[PDB]
């Protein structure tokens, strides 16, 4: 559970090192997108609940899973889900203000998929809810802080296909 | 850093990020430069501020030099001063990250197990780390000398 | 239903079921008749509960009907009776049941949560449940309708 | 953990429908055996200490099996061998009085077969001492009573071989 | 009573009352003339149902009546009477409460750590109560004899 | 903790004493208000939320006690307060489902006189908001339950004064 | 404020300060004097914030105006635009203490319980802090504005 | 055995042996051949303390000899004196171990779920060990003797 | 507990006011005092293990305390005493960076005399030992930061006689 | 969990035999052995800090291992690894008072070898780490005890290997 | 919590004295009298539920206590109380096998007579049942054995009344 | 004492003691005598056994007797050796009590937080008191000397 700056200082701590002026290079350029980072980062905290309701609306209601006998179907099952949703939100933007995305591998994608096909959640229609959760993030927070955050979405739906 | 830290601190509260949180991170990414400029001074100065607090240990603390002594001469005295360079760069990382984090995971976590182990007295292990400040402390000013003066009083309050 | 509700809570103390309990099965498969009478009655008036309960709400949450509204039209005041079928049909099985537990599992654990994302407001749906109960009421004499009523009081009461 | 009573309500509930004609003529066929269901509940609770020990006495006593070197062969074995009896004849009393064999298949038969290969616990003796606590109570709940918890007992049987 | 004990489990969970929960006090006030009625039988029979079980027990373990014998004569074999008259006592209480918890209280929790004190076998007095069912199921009609028996039922698997 | 019921049954066992004539008397004049007791019951638990807003309103709010330095000033005290409005309500209703006080002196008015003039919460405030619930519950469960009910509100105030 | 914070969770594992909290109380009071300006501005455009936010509250909430409305009229309107003031001045308070901790003890802890008591819907009062939020980050430049902002959206997200 | 006793509580507190941990296991392994020697008696006499100690439990509890009783004759009584047998056996055992817990594990717990089970009274089979204890403290003397029994007297004990 | 700024900002709230020029005034001075408190926080924690042993020589060490029958004989109650004089320089540390004594009312205080004179521990002997602390810490932080940090010393004496 | 007196009393009892001459004469010579095993054990309590000291600088120190990158590099494994040593002297020590392996196949050996390929740790290393510590050993509690102690060094390589 | 032996010792360490003659005396003196004690303690354990059956027996049984509205009455209370019995014999026992009374003014007596005057416990007829115990007891150690015993039972009735 | 240990333990079941247990303290009062002649002799020899170890100590360590040193002459030097006798002392208690429990209560538990207060090597005390030992199993013949080096050993263990 490594940000940028950690994982040049081990990198470095490896091999016995001092930081260099390559290190120092990397360094100085999180440092430096810093504060678009706290920025974007505020941004969706404000817009988490509403990010959400969109993504949802847009891929997920009044289809076949919403309908009985579909996955989120139910009270407990549509609240499961949104829940899901606000999981992936809230650690995309935490592994964008780390600039790093081990803490995805650690403590979000971590046999998900294997979860996902016990309980019988369609892991197709996530991606589809992720994938506009992506569109309605970066059209909100610009376009310096949407290149970045629209890779740690894309870092999630590769570890569940 | 203090990133991992507030990521980790809300992530169990499974929350976003306070104001006092994202004011935190702001402060500290810009006093990045600073801290990278205190770094590169005592990474220079490296050789330097390594000697001379050795040269300087064996004057306050002379009991460890030779007569029984654990640093008892040519492979062992260099050995003692190597101990050093390696709290001299775990100090350098634990500016730059505005944390005490990769000091304690590195070299403070089980440090009083090894020293007994290998019959090293850790007080002056300690009074070594506050030489290498003494040496420091010439080297930087006012602001930055009170700042990695923070992180070499830890490293040294950790082993006594 | 409460045969598994007297199992599970007889397992958990790992015994055989009390005489207060295999009294309280008894007492409950000899009301069965007038439950599945009273469900059977609620399933026949289902389009009337419904759609007479809805002209109801839009007589007293009035809010919700045009001027911001999540209930907005053709679609939508359709899927906002829909909404209400759901619990009309919830309320019959509960009632043969003699258990609230499949209209909490199926409509009631999570509907803050998930009202609360579409924008509808829960005090709303409340009230229209409390609608269809009236409606319900009318249609079931005596004994019939204070036992159908406890099971619509309760939905209401889960809602606020 | 469903008796006939949720089957019911949740085969409906996957297809979004009230209760129909059909739905309600497998309801007011269990409340019919109901009372058929909580007396020979009772007569079993009644005489549950003794069932064991006839059906251990007709199968498990003065073999090899309780004489040294046999897994009934100390105390802590014979009376944890006489609780696991204790928990078949209890949990098919259940089942029976649910009307269906789910609460078997959750909290008793779920990878038994498995733990008892692996303690080196003989499950054809098993089998035995169930198949005569099947004989013991079918001759003490009558006949209308018995051709139904004989299902349960055979429910278990099935699932250890 | 089943009152208390709906009562103790809504607190518990800081609610009011089920559904499932206020049809069980209902069927149960209104079952109470039957209760009432089955108790008012017993205590009538006192004498007989207490004299003719103990007269009984002496034929099935007559162990217990002289050759070493707990009940050894005059005083004795009065005191075992006596406490058949105690667990029947219990057991009326018990059925207008539709309830075992008065009979638990009083009679059952201790009762194996009193009876090894006094060297009293319990198989012995299970037994004997074994014997007061009997003559009361005599005493008693189709469904009022199945109700009674649950309460005999239980004290006697409670004691072995 | 005892109900009308197990009062009679246990004032019967300190005498060791089969339930006698006097003793039938007062448990079928329970048994014959028991139906009383169920419905006025139910007709709380479904006017709850509602009993509390009416009885704040009269008594409580646009008052010195909701402006700052007030008790019932901040959110965390207005929740805490109609909080135990709460359970004044569900409890004296307890009481009256039982026919008995002692749930009220056992789990609510237990050293509650003593809690509240250390907190500094007002007892006169709290005995007006119970009063005005005694006579919104009254004017809704009608005169035969309202006698009853009154009674255990009425056993609240004066273990509070 | 963040003072408090420090000193708890150090307490907590009974130790000093370290390095990066003895940097974020520095921090701290070094920005002091920007927050205490930005709190001055919203204390002295406190009528103009809470009165122009209300008016706008009006036009994309319209439904609590009057036709049920919680706000009903000349004592209901003014209460309703009394509570944003309550949160006007929390606002300032946590601004200032670099904190959100005394927004959450005096207006967020038990919100909800005490909203669905007197009826208000809560996203409405969310709405209204959003609309205290423009009428003050317009009054307000570059950095102080996205830092007085950070307390706005806290407040409006505890909220729904 | 107390070495297997005096090993899993060190390792319990992750060390080495204290030293009252080392002198006791010392007074153990010079106290062994007193016990080998305890246990070969009573292994030789092994016959005499079984039959001599059936026919004295037959008459001081008569009662399980015939009328209703478990020793119901000539495959039952021999069942009975097995069952002394087996005691007796794990007492050898217990005696040459310093230690109770092959009495224990082999036969004392669930020693009362097994006998409820066959219906045998439990009280009877202390009764039984309390007689061979007798025919046990006859042929050892002095100190043996006072050794033996603190065994015999365990297994009574754990059986009521 | 509370440090100077929330003090202020409750002040305020009991009287339902904004942050006037007075509170104004008071939060500038603590603002001001602030870089103060940080340097000679560092001091002592820098300093602690050294303070405690130079005060314990100067008023504890070879008296009739250490010696058998002492309360600081044994190294258990030797341990037990320099652990307490650790807890009272942390703690004067903390009120001094927060500008007020309410966490030593709070959190050291509270009930020490009782429980000193229960376990039989001299109260003026720990008084001299933490005037002793009081000298040494004050001729190491310099002059303006030990007006200060005295006060909180003198408040744990007061509290303690 | 077993040692030489529990291994014989186990191997009579599936037997339902009493103790035969055999097992006496086993018994007799753990009885005889006794004295010598509470002696050896005493010499390394009194010898643990020292053995590992020794043990670690013959085999681990100043090599790859301790420098960075390798797994004994930093504190927290160079602390970590004379734990696990600790451990192996202290189990061997338990498995010779016992007379007998069983404590080192439960509480050490029960699947450290996946255990050590997880983490990485080198098993050679860690074996050459041990045939040092039985050579220290063997030089301090004589040839008699020796060949004894060696068996359980000797148990843990082959169970590593 | 002493025995005769380290209450020798503590006496020693407030003196900072090593052992002398007089120490010698008083230990040599329990160590004396010790195998006597061995053995008074195996008696006891062994007639353990036999003392208390006939104890009860004497004072306890077919009296006004036993009968309703007694606080032996019921079987819950019968249980209590043989159980009440049992921690005084256990303890006296151990105080006797120590040499010192302290384990019951600490495990047994510490505020007992307040526990017993508040559940309403008759604490004459404890003491009657205690002095039974005593008889029992003393009739069975022999007298060397007896007169030690009762001075902890005795010690138990002056801490009662 | 063991007595004490074995008591404890029993009272912790809710037990009387077992026959290991009173076999242990039989060992133990048998053994009483051995124990109080070598704790005699260690009394005895008290001045020599101290003296002569501190003499020895400062051959081995010779650091700590003057250059820095923690014993530094006349008032210092003196307290070192003190701190021998008192270890002396704490021995011989722990041998007559067969127990390691009156040396760590006295001595044992915060002797590291003692002696990095005062600044003195806890390695250095160890090897004294591994000194004394040596001065002392000369003074002790085969059997005797076993015993009072496995305390001796005990207390050097518990310091480093
Ligand atoms: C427009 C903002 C919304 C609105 C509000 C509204 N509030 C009230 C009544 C009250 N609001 C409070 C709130 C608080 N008390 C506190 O302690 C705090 C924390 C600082 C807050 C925010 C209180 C106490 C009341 C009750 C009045 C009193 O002094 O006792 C009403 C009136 C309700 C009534 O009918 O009596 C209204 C209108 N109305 C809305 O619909 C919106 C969108
Ligand atoms: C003067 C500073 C002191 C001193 C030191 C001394 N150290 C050593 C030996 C080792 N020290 C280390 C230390 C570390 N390894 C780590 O992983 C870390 C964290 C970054 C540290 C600080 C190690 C591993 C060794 C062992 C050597 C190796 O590569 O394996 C010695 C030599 C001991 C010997 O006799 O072999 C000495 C002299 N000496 C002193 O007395 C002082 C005051």
């Amino acid at each position: 559970m490594q940000d940028a700056i950690t994982s040049v200082i081990n990198s470095s701590d490896v091999q016995g090192k001092y930081l260099d002026s390559s290190a120092i290079e990397k360094l100085k350029g999180y440092f430096q997108t810093g504060e678009l980072r706290v920025r974007a980062a505020t941004t969706i905290a404000a817009n988490a609940a509403n990010i959400i309701k969109e993504a949802v609306a847009k891929s997920l209601l009044y289809s076949d899973i919403t309908r009985p006998g579909g996955n989120m179907y139910t009270t407990r099952r549509y609240a499961a889900c949104i829940r899901d949703l606000d999981y992936y939100l809230r650690y995309a933007t935490y592994a964008m203000l780390a600039g790093d995305p081990s803490i995805l591998d650690e403590r979000v994608l971590n046999g998900l998929k294997e979860t996902y096909n016990s309980l019988g959640v369609p892991i197709g229609a996530t991606i589809q809810a992720i994938q506009a959760m992506k569109e309605v993030t970066s059209g909100l927070v610009g376009p310096d802080a949407g290149k970045e955050m629209g890779l740690y979405f894309d870092y999630i739906c590769s570890g569940l296909s | 850093s203090i990133v991992t830290k507030s990521i980790v601190n809300a992530d169990a509260e499974a929350r976003y990020l306070s104001p006092g949180e994202l004011d935190r991170i702001k402060s500290f990414v810009l006093s990045g430069a600073r801290r990278v400029r205190i770094a590169q001074t005592l990474t220079e100065n490296r050789e330097r501020i390594v000697k001379q607090a050795g040269d300087q240990l064996f004057q306050k603390r002379p009991d460890v030099v030779s007569p029984g002594g654990n640093a008892y001469g040519e492979e062992m005295t260099a050995t003692c001063l190597r101990d050093l360079d390696y709290y001299l760069r775990l100090v350098t990382y634990g500016i730059v990250s505005g944390d005490v984090t990769p000091i304690e995971e590195i070299g403070l976590v089980g440090v009083r197990e090894m020293y007994k182990s290998l019959g090293t007295p850790i007080s002056a292990v300690a009074e070594g780390v506050k030489c290498m400040k003494s040496v420091a402390s010439s080297l930087l000013s006012g602001e930055d000398s009170a700042e990695a003066g923070f992180y070499f009083d830890y490293v040294v309050g950790a082993m006594q």
